């Protein structure tokens, strides 16, 4: 999970 | 302030080529010349200009059969379905111009940049 | 010996949530409580694990309307649908209780995941 | 497009  | 999945679009294409070997869900058939090709509506539709005017056609997108046209090689075809459902091409030196003549027919614009790529190449 | 479009999974995906903005193809309507949400039932598919589970069963895969457990919170699941179409998860501490127990009820095993890890650090 |  990432910030996009 | 969503927070993303990397690997979700990729996963959720692997299902639906599960889906397509295993011949769930699928709702339409691809005749090219002699040859049958099972698959699924909405991940054509996805893929190709051609099938996205075809499949949004109020007449159309009830056909549960679709033929292409007669100069389309089924070879070519089969390459361009498992790119959709894979993002992998199989482009060789013997099958390039069949793959190139048959994105441009399906309108699958990023397939054919790299086909007149490797040509231009050669 | 195949080449890969690294962007055709995320094009794929983004094409499926437009067919779905426009209810395009759409073939399953998902009842939560008094609230409906239609869908692409392979898209379902390939995002869980119940719905995996309902659209293989010779049965299920033919009905047009799913009714989820009366306990599902329709927010939590208007969470996760939009996940499946887009990848973003729009987790939020008001939501995130909710969005945990529906991702456990549709077995969305890396939702689940985040989820517990976001709860554990507060 | 990448080699895979
Ligand atoms: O090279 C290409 C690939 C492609 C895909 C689609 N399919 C869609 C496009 C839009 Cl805007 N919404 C929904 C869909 Cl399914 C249309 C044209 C082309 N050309
Ligand atoms: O967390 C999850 C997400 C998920 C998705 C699916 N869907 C498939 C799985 C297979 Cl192997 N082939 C095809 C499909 Cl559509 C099943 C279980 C789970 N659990
Ligand atoms: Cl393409
Ligand atoms: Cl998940």
């Amino acid at each position: 999970w990432v910030i996009p | 302030s969503c927070i993303q999945f990397t690997r979700h679009a990729s996963d959720v294409l692997l299902n639906l080529n599960r889906l397509r070997s295993r011949d769930i869900l699928t709702d339409v058939v691809i005749v090219v010349s002699r040859e049958q090709f099972r698959a699924h509506k909405t991940v054509l539709m996805a893929c190709s200009g051609l099938f996205y005017s075809i499949f949004t056609d109020q007449l159309k997108c009830n056909l549960s059969v679709i033929n292409l046209d007669p100069e389309i090689n089924p070879e070519g075809f089969c390459i361009l379905l498992d790119f959709m459902y894979t993002s992998r091409l199989n482009l060789r030196e013997g099958n390039i111009m069949a793959v190139m003549a048959t994105a441009m027919y399906l309108q699958m614009e990023h397939v054919v940049d790299t086909c007149r790529k490797f040509i231009k190449a050669s």
